[PDB]
DNA sequence: CACACACTCTCCAATTCTCTAA
């Protein structure tokens, strides 16, 4: 600790903006590096300089005044890409022991500790002159001096935008600028941004487009494309106005739950006594039941008023959403807007042609297909928002881009499915690939609704091509039949749902247009046949799992999810299939719902269903032990 | 039955066609011209 | 002491499904028009029988467990026997 | 002293994972 207390004060100091460099900096920085080299794998090195600041105090300042001493520029660099190694590079995984785990914990603040400091302009600004004055140089004029300095100051920036939010200062609100937010912003004005879109779209510098994709990942780690391509102008004044209505809406519904819990309570104190019997309601015993809880109780009387919920054991505890979505700062999210438009505009297809290749060349690193997935997903929902143009994207619209999709996913479902140890990752991975291929299901559709004849006639041909292959239609079974609540979050079921209906709508018109009747050695095909594959029970099972949160769903997933039950319903004839006691539960709080009114649609599927089931039981009783169970062909024999 | 190898047939072509698009990609331009 | 559990073959078919066969023999529902508070009805009796079978439960935990004890011998085996004579 | 609370540890068995047959 002292040794390194020694060397960290020989750096130099600073003195009120001027920092005052000692002339044994090299050797010093050199020891520094050699000190990193030689660290315990505990990076007891690493908890020490950051515990010292050196980063915030030294390097930076040296890195912001003296940059011109080239040497000690490039030492200085080479040890601030070191420290800012990323924490899961640092220990290899998340370790799962507590004492590896503190260490990681120590090393991760102080990463967030380094990105903090990393806002100022003058740093980013030194960093996109000295990359400018280097790439002004050709090609052919680099040298390895050149190639390994623009490999480190792209390195620096993608380690310094890698680092995860705090989860003490992650409960910024919406519409403020977190770290992430003044970081973006330092890169704005510092120009880096045009540096990065010169990169991207450069014929001759095409061998760090790796880099400057997932540069461009982590700039948009937080965005969503339609969101951000709704920004404009006149923005303040509308989300003002929102706020204030939706916190009036959010203070009404309290309001009406307090109402109705004091209407469910008494106007008696709790020790005011008093018991009854009632009479017809036998108890655990053969006695009638005694009452306590209050006569208020008994209008809306349930067994379970007193008992305790139940521990869910770890390993059915279900996955849940790792974060929240908060509205960035304004500027910031407009400068992310003329980012993604002149980036869409500019660069997009040379930057997505030269990822392709690098993967089919095979000199990427192992998971570098899911930034292409990424940057498929978003920035094709981006062109579909505002100002639709396939011609800026056109490099993606190909078949080889939904077969290269459609491999990955089930690659990672079969991952998934094997390598249990970190199932949560390959479904994230999996998720990734999910969405690129929703997004080009969709682009097609709006190649249809646009004018061009030429776009129609390339739409005719691709969803000729998808529809004829066979797992293009066979993947949403597959997901839906190994889909895991404890594995997979409610997102990938909500993407996974839409995706469907999706693909659904269009095969179904696609086939109600044109017979086309040849399809996969070919076989004939019909769209009702392919829906008799969606009435097994574990995807009507998935459907209501979903539709179980219909409070929180948007308006679009519970249209999705009341559709396709009404398919299977009212077109296929398989409301047995949806004769349940659990989805009974269901319909029974959506018909208590209070604001029932506003899922008009949903409410007048569950009385549809529920009328039919009541016909059912009328005509035969035993359909009430019908309802207790999952089935197979019982939707017949109940018929 | 010759109509269902016409559909076929035909398919076949609509799927071995290529893709038209109004591909484009814009003006080179320098690096100054990006960052000033 | 014998904890008791929601398995195939204490109560489900002792307690349970032979019960909730004669349960609904003097319900009392209205049909079409009426299904909200038919099934504020079929699910009072249903939760009844449910707690006065497995008493331990909330009424949703019981049926995520029964649900998946509807994949077991005894149960199925009872569900076709109840569907075929008694 | 001595009779209730408060807290930890251990063992037991009930549930879920893995591999196999119907």
């Amino acid at each position: 600790n002292c040794e390194l207390l020694a060397t960290c004060s020989a750096l130099g100091y600073l003195e009120g903006d001027t920092y005052h460099k000692e002339p044994d900096c090299l050797e010093s920085v050199k020891d520094l590096i050699r000190y990193l080299r030689h660290e315990d794998e505990t990076r007891d090195v690493r908890q020490q300089l950051g515990a010292a600041q050196i980063l915030q105090s030294d390097l930076l300042p040296i890195l912001t005044q003296h940059h011109q001493d080239k040497p000690l520029f490039d030492a200085v660099i080479r040890l601030m890409v070191n420290l800012t190694q990323p924490a899961l590079l640092c220990f290899g995984n998340l370790p799962k022991e507590p004492s590896f785990r503190h260490h990681f914990l120590q090393v991760l603040t102080y990463l967030q500790a380094y990105k903090e400091a990393f806002a100022s302009e003058k740093a980013f600004g030194v960093l996109s002159e000295t990359l400018y004055e280097l790439l002004q140089l050709g090609w052919e004029e680099r040298q390895e001096e050149d190639n390994l300095l623009i490999e480190r100051i792209l390195l620096l920036v993608r380690n310094i935008l890698h680092v995860p939010a705090d989860l003490d200062q992650e409960k910024k609100i919406d519409d403020d600028a977190s770290a992430h937010d003044q970081l973006l912003w330092a890169i704005h004005l510092s120009g880096l941004d045009d540096l990065l879109l010169f990169l991207a779209s450069s014929s001759a510098e095409e061998q760090w487009s790796l880099h400057v994709l997932e540069i461009v990942s982590l700039m948009f780690r937080d965005q969503n494309p339609e969101q951000l391509a709704g920004v404009g102008q006149g923005r303040l004044a509308q989300e003002r106005s929102a706020d204030f209505a939706e916190l009036e809406v959010l203070r009404q519904r309290e309001m009406a739950e307090k109402k109705t819990r004091a209407l469910q309570r008494g106007n008696r104190h709790s020790r005011f006594g008093g018991s009854y019997i009632v009479q017809g309601l036998k108890s655990i015993g053969e006695r009638d039941l005694i009452f306590h809880k209050g006569l208020h109780n008994l209008r809306n009387y349930s067994s379970d008023l007193g008992k305790q919920p139940k521990k869910v054991p770890k390993r059915r505890q279900a996955a849940r959403e790792l974060s929240i979505q908060r509205r960035s700062a304004l500027n910031v999210r407009l400068f992310l807007r003329d980012f993604c438009s002149e980036f869409l505009e500019n660069c997009y297809n040379r930057l997505m042609g030269s990822v392709k290749d690098h993967l089919l060349r095979e000199k990427a690193q192992q998971h570098d297909e899911t930034y292409y997935m990424w940057a498929l997903a978003f920035f094709m929902a981006f062109n579909r928002a505002a100002s639709f143009r396939p011609g800026l994207v056109s490099e993606t619209l190909s078949v080889r881009t939904f077969h290269f999709i459609e491999q990955n996913l089930t690659n990672y479902y079969e991952m998934m499915l094997t390598d249990r140890k970190e199932a949560a990752s390959w479904a994230r991975r999996m998720h990734l690939a999910l969405k690129a291929y929703q997004e080009l299901l969709a682009t097609v559709n709006e190649m249809d609704i646009s004018p061009d004849e030429a776009v129609r006639e390339s739409s005719r041909i691709i969803k000729n091509n998808i529809f004829y292959v066979m797992e293009y239609r066979e993947l949403f079974l597959a997901l839906f039949r190994k889909f895991d609540e404890r594995c997979q979050p409610r997102s990938f079921l909500r993407d996974l749902v839409e995706t469907t209906h999706l693909f659904l709508k269009m095969l179904e018109r696609f086939c109600r247009s044109r017979g086309n009747l040849v399809v996969q050695s070919e076989k004939e095909f019909n769209f009702l046949d392919y829906l008799k594959r969606f009435a097994c029970s574990t995807v009507v099972r998935a459907y209501v799992l979903l539709l179980r949160s219909y409070q929180q769903n948007s308006a679009h997933t519970n249209h999705c999810i009341v559709k396709m039950l009404h398919r299977l319903a009212h077109d296929l004839k398989m409301e047995a299939l949806l004769f349940q006691l659990s989805v009974f539960c269901l319909f029974n709080r959506l018909l208590s719902d209070p604001a029932a009114g506003a899922y008009k649609e949903l409410v007048t599927f569950a009385k549809y269903i529920l009328g039919k089931f009541f016909a059912l039981a009328a005509v035969n009783q035993k359909a009430f032990v019908e309802l207790l169970f999952w089935k197979n062909t019982a939707v017949v024999r109940e018929m | 039955e010759a109509l269902k190898q016409l559909h076929s047939e035909t398919q076949r072509l609509i799927r071995e066609s290529a893709l038209n698009l109004p591909y484009h990609m814009p003006e080179n331009k320098t690096i100054h011209d990006f960052f000033k | 002491r014998n904890i008791p559990k929601l398995d195939a073959q204490r109560l489900i078919s002792e307690r349970g499904l032979p019960a909730l066969r004669h349960v609904f023999d003097k319900a009392k529902f209205k049909g079409k028009g009426h299904e909200a508070e038919d099934l504020k009805m079929l699910i009072r009796h249903m939760e009844h029988w449910a707690h006065r079978l497995f008493p331990k439960l909330q009424f949703e935990d019981f049926i995520d467990r029964v649900e998946y004890l509807g994949s077991k011998k005894e149960v199925q085996t009872c569900l076709k026997r109840i569907r075929l004579d008694l």
